[PDB]
């Protein structure tokens, strides 16, 4: 439950560095025939660009879904670096025994070298294409054969690959400035790293979402996670004073009945260790995570009320929750302070805007206590940005502990008073209770300095900005765990080891990097869905993925409303450069991909006019059209949202020219007898009876000598005329030379993921351990 | 329980003959197993029964040859 959360955090592996083995390709060459004009067939054939994996659906919405999925695929392939030599291969026909980048490039080059029907120029070009190196720069240049879109993607992955030269200085600069400038730590390393090396930098950009603005259920989990993580790095109090050698001193100071030890006259309750460490840990982890902590005490126990002073001084009051410290301040005022000057008990109100210390600061007239209470009331954090991260810092008087001297001033005054309204036993009890703290004065000073030092030291190892906001759930703090700490402490300094610091810092780095990376993912898909007009898409499962990849939440019990608000915030975030460019390489070429794919067609023209067929050459004569100009067009996805087959039905019954637009299948018919019979005009009657338009499959009239009735064309002097052309483009022709490119890359670098393993770190002997003021801590005796 | 039955049936039938090399055997791997369990939460000592728990996490950096030892065992 608790241990599980830290198991989840510390099992966040970093982002695994990517490196591709092949090249992104969508297209491939393919031999088709070539049909000379008049239709008949050459002995020679020819290469054309075709698509790998024709899988485009029917309908435009489904095609835009296809391109979103392709965008996701390309992102998943989107690498972080690459070395082209690792994919390079030989060329079996190169003059110089050279190489080429990809295996498929070589397959192409070795199939075109063999064909009868290739010029000698291309074979020469293949013999002369090879690798090159220039080692002074550690650069290599390999050949490649690539469709222009493929070259665009590959070249982008080249020019925009995320690495940074690694050296021995960046290792230091990766550490916070505070640790390097803290004299209590000594650092070194046993290796020099070359300039051949590399390293990837995390994305540590602060919260783009403001989850501290009305996502309290999520912020509770985040803050709890950081609290429990911080508990795992606060040091244990290795050495104290014994728990029985103290209580006898306390008892003789109090002059108690024998064998009251097992009754624990309320001064002596919960003095043990296992609470002092608990308080020491809780306070620091709460201030680090900025998690509110509530107080469960008792009023019979006056030592708890006395030790609450040290707490309410060293710790801000806006850090607690209101009713708890209201109760505690009220108690202190009513039974330590106002009875010491003959004041009335008090008259406090439950829903009162002011806290008891405020309304007491002005009533009583004593300098010491008044100014102490002034400090308490106006104690608060100081925001300050350091090393990029916001930080909540203490006063610089709490740190070099002198607040405790104001406290002692107040307490000594209260010792010096009399309690006229009240009996002698009461005064005696209180004054002994505060002498037990007076006698621990120097240790209190040392404790304050030690907490402040460890707090700032661990603050140094924080990446996400640390906001001061109250929370739903709190953390209990029994004041017996304060009294213990204030009473079980001495001559025992504890400095967090550097390894704990590095661990905590890398943990926070990895969480922050994961957070930013997944944000960028979700923002990319949301923006892409909105720019591809995907309107039926309910944007929830994406946010479920976003929260699942953040390994601390429970999506099983988070509603849809938080998800949609989170989506509304994610809409307004800029996409990073990589993803945006990869998407804009698709918006400008998704159509050119969609003009290909001989499984769909971009429309069908219906013009009751005996129109001519086109002299293409991968086909012969076809009923093809490539502009869609003239005739008025009707989009079918509109027709399939709002079924209104009134317009189209009117137009079909009246034989009116029209065009129909949308990804349509088609079926080829290489029968000339299907041309003069005019079967393509027979297809649109099912649109008037069963008003659906899904089983709509126009005809393509590819005619050639391979058609078994072609002889008519070559005997009768008739150009194939026809009706109801199809809106479709032709394949492109494969130019080997123009398809060739040279891909650059770096030669033989080495990528180092972890960055502090090369750092060895040590602490000075904690007796001679020092704080910000160049003045020893744990020195009072 | 079932595993209790397995253990008991597997010792009662073998303790009828082996009487010198049995408890030494099954009790030996344990010394290694303790060196394989990651800490998530700890207890501490100060003075003869004092405790002060720690939420400290600690992994288990076990070498490879002790696995071979355990396998031989």
């Amino acid at each position: 439950p608790k241990e599980s959360i830290l198991k989840k955090l510390e099992d966040i592996k970093p982002e695994q560095v990517k490196k591709q083995t092949k090249l992104f390709r969508i297209f491939e060459p393919r031999q088709l025939p070539v049909y000379r004009a008049n239709g008949e067939k050459e002995l020679r054939n020819r290469w054309y660009w075709k698509l790998k994996r024709d899988t485009l659906p029917d309908g435009d919405y489904d095609v835009r879904e296809y391109f979103l999925n392709l965008y996701d695929q390309v992102l998943t392939e989107m690498p972080d670096y690459l070395l082209l030599k690792d994919m390079a291969v030989e060329n079996k026909n190169s003059r110089d025994a050279g190489k080429v980048v990809d295996s498929e490039t070589a397959a192409i080059c070795d199939a075109i070298f063999q064909d009868e029907e290739t010029e000698g120029v291309v074979r020469r070009f293949i013999a002369e294409m090879r690798q090159r190196v220039q080692a002074d720069r550690n650069v290599v240049n390999y050949p490649s054969i690539l469709h222009p879109i493929d070259h665009a993607f590959n070249e982008y992955f080249l020019q925009h690959q995320l690495v940074e030269p690694l050296n021995n200085d960046i290792i230091f600069n990766y550490i916070p400035e505070r640790i390097r400038n803290d004299v209590n730590y000594i650092l070194n390393m046993d290796r020099n790293l070359p300039s051949t090396a590399r390293y990837i930098r995390p994305n540590l950009l602060q919260d783009r979402l403001n989850l501290h603005d009305n996502f309290e259920s999520l912020w509770d989990t985040i803050t709890t996670s950081n609290y429990i993580l911080a508990r795992s790095v606060v040091p244990d109090l290795k050495e104290l004073v014994s728990t029985e050698a103290q209580i006898q001193k306390m008892s003789q100071d109090l002059q108690l009945e024998a064998l009251t030890i097992q009754s624990e006259t309320q001064f002596l309750t919960g003095i043990n260790s296992q609470a002092a460490n608990d308080c020491f840990k809780t306070l620091i982890a709460a201030m680090l995570s900025q998690r509110t902590m509530s107080l469960d005490f008792v009023t019979t126990n006056y030592m708890s009320l006395i030790s609450g002073m040290w707490l309410l001084t060293v710790v801000p009051n806006d850090m607690f929750i209101r009713e708890s410290l209201v109760a505690c301040q009220l108690a202190i005022i009513n039974t330590i302070i106002y009875p010491a000057f003959g004041m009335q008990r008090m008259h406090y109100r439950n829903g009162d805007p002011q806290t008891p210390f405020q309304i007491a600061e002005q009533q009583i007239q004593n300098f010491q206590v008044a100014n102490w209470l002034h400090f308490v009331n106006n104690n608060q954090f100081r925001q300050v940005v350091i090393d990029g991260v916001l930080n909540q810092v203490l006063n610089d008087n709490i740190r070099n502990g002198h607040v405790v001297n104001q406290l002692m001033e107040a307490l000594m005054q209260l010792s010096r008073q009399q309690f006229p309204t009240m009996p002698v036993d009461y005064k005696r009890s209180i004054q002994r209770g505060i002498l037990l703290l007076s006698n621990r004065l120097g240790q209190l000073v040392d404790l304050t300095r030690l907490l402040a030092y460890n707090y700032e030291t661990l603050m140094a190892c924080i990446t996400m900005n640390m906001q001061h906001v109250q929370t739903l759930t709190t953390e209990k703090l029994q004041l017996t765990s304060v009294t213990s700490l204030c009473m079980l402490i001495g001559n025992a300094t504890v400095i967090p080891s550097p390894q704990t610091l590095f661990h905590y810092y890398n943990v926070n780095v990895n969480f922050h990097s994961n957070y930013n990376e997944r944000i960028n993912d979700a923002v990319a898909i949301i923006t892409a869905a909105n720019r591809l007009n995907l309107y039926q898409k309910k944007m929830k499962s994406i946010v479920e993925d976003f929260l699942k990849r953040l390994q601390i939440f429970d999506i099983s019990r988070v509603p849809d409303d938080q998800m949609y608000r989170l989506r509304d915030r994610l809409r307004l975030l800029p996409v990073e450069i990589r993803r945006l460019d990869i998407f804009n390489l698709i918006l400008m070429n998704m159509e050119q991909i969609e003009r290909a794919s001989d499984k769909i067609a971009q429309g069908v023209i219906i013009a009751y006019r005996d129109m001519q067929l086109e002299r293409d050459e991968m086909y012969g004569y076809v009923n093809i059209a490539r502009n869609l100009d003239g005739f008025q067009q009707i989009n079918l996805e509109e027709l399939m949202r709002t079924g209104d087959y009134a317009q189209i039905t009117n137009m079909l019954l009246n034989n009116q020219p029209v065009a129909l637009v949308g990804a349509l299948p088609f079926i080829t018919d290489s029968s000339v007898i299907s041309l003069v019979a005019k079967l393509d005009a027979t297809v649109f009657a099912q649109i008037v009876k069963l008003r659906k338009v899904d089983t709509l499959k126009p005809i393509l009239y590819k005619i050639n000598s391979d058609s078994n009735d072609f002889y008519l064309v070559a005997n009768y002097d008739w150009v194939p005329t026809s009706t109801t052309k199809v809106y479709k483009q032709i394949p492109q022709q494969f130019d080997f030379r123009a398809s060739m490119h040279m891909l650059t890359s770096n030669l033989t670098f080495t990528v180092y993921s972890d960055l502090l393993a090369f750092v060895s770190a040590d602490t000075v002997e904690p007796i001679n351990a020092v704080a910000f003021d160049n003045m020893r801590i744990m020195n009072e005796l | 329980s079932h595993e209790d039955y397995l253990i008991a049936r597997e010792l009662i039938v073998l303790s009828y003959s082996n009487r010198s090399t049995l408890a030494k055997l099954v009790s030996s791997p344990m010394s290694i197993l303790v060196a394989l369990v990651d800490i998530n939460g700890t207890f501490i000592t100060n003075e003869e029964l004092e405790l002060e728990f720690s939420n400290k996490y600690v992994r288990a950096i076990v070498p490879d040859q002790t696995f071979d030892e355990l396998k031989q065992m």
